């Protein structure tokens, strides 16, 4: 089987450069089209360009040129798609697809943001009401300004309504929600918790939720 | 009278028909640059 999948990058500042590493050792070596698939979060699926080992040929496409560079190396067996002199535009997420009759062997893929921005922690603000029999519950988040974050609820043991939530922009900070649903048996007599968590600014935010 | 002549023997079916004539022109390479052009290429036999 093509082992394994593709690697990981994060914001790296302004002026150097970042480097994927797309790792496919399916071998199959060494002639074939490494095409590189990127999609926005507009779902549209574009093309960054392909790359051949046995001579050396690579390619381009004309919103992706100026200089984004396809290097091969046959002795690792992976292939560059990195892309330098950026803009934030180029937060999407990049696929690997190899040759084929179609595009057959894709990759897992990477969605690389890239900015000069600022890590921000996140902020748990209790969202309870001040009557039914079972009442939707949550916490919301507000002004985490990298895209990754953690959702939780009671740590994989009230994990049934838990609804996922985008967090769509507004004035650069990130706004998503998590609501689960609670039975009137439990609530408020088990203490009910959200546990967040920021990967890129390493900071936990805990808070209890008390019935108003 | 006059007689005659000139037998319809290439007026026939198989004269007519039976001439090599080219169908389909295949083609393929060895490095495969786009599609079309790769290697390996097919064709469903139709006349």
């Amino acid at each position: 089987q093509v082992q394994l999948q593709q690697s990981g990058s994060e914001l790296v500042r302004p002026g150097a450069s970042v480097k994927l590493s797309c790792r496919a050792s399916g071998y199959t070596f060494t002639t074939y089209w490494m095409h590189w698939v990127k999609q926005r979060p507009g779902q549209g699926l574009e093309w960054i360009g392909n790359i051949y080992p046995h001579s050396g040929n690579t390619n381009y496409d004309e919103r992706f040129k100026s200089k984004a560079t396809l290097t091969v190396d046959t002795s690792s067996s992976t292939a560059y798609m990195q892309l330098s002199s950026l803009t934030s535009e180029d937060s999407a997420v990049y696929y690997c697809t190899r040759d084929l009759r179609g595009f057959a062997y894709w990759g897992q893929g990477t969605t690389v943001t890239v900015s000069s921005p600022k890590t921000t922690p996140p902020s748990v603000y209790p969202l309870a009401p001040a009557a039914a029999s079972m009442v939707t519950l949550g916490c919301l988040v507000k002004g985490y300004f990298p895209e990754p974050v953690t959702v939780t609820w009671n740590s994989g043991s009230l994990s049934s309504g838990v609804h996922t939530f985008p967090a769509v922009l507004q004035s650069d900070l990130y706004t998503l929600s998590s609501s689960v649903t609670v039975p009137s048996s439990t609530w408020p007599s088990e203490t009910v918790t959200c546990n967040v968590a920021h990967p890129a600014s390493s900071t936990k935010v805990d808070k209890k939720i008390v019935p108003r | 009278h006059v007689i005659n002549y000139h037998t319809r023997s290439e007026s026939s079916i198989e004269n007519f028909m039976g001439r090599a004539a080219c169908v389909y022109i295949a083609q393929y390479a060895t490095e495969k640059v786009n599609d079309e052009l790769d290697r390996y290429t097919n064709w469903e036999i139709t006349t």
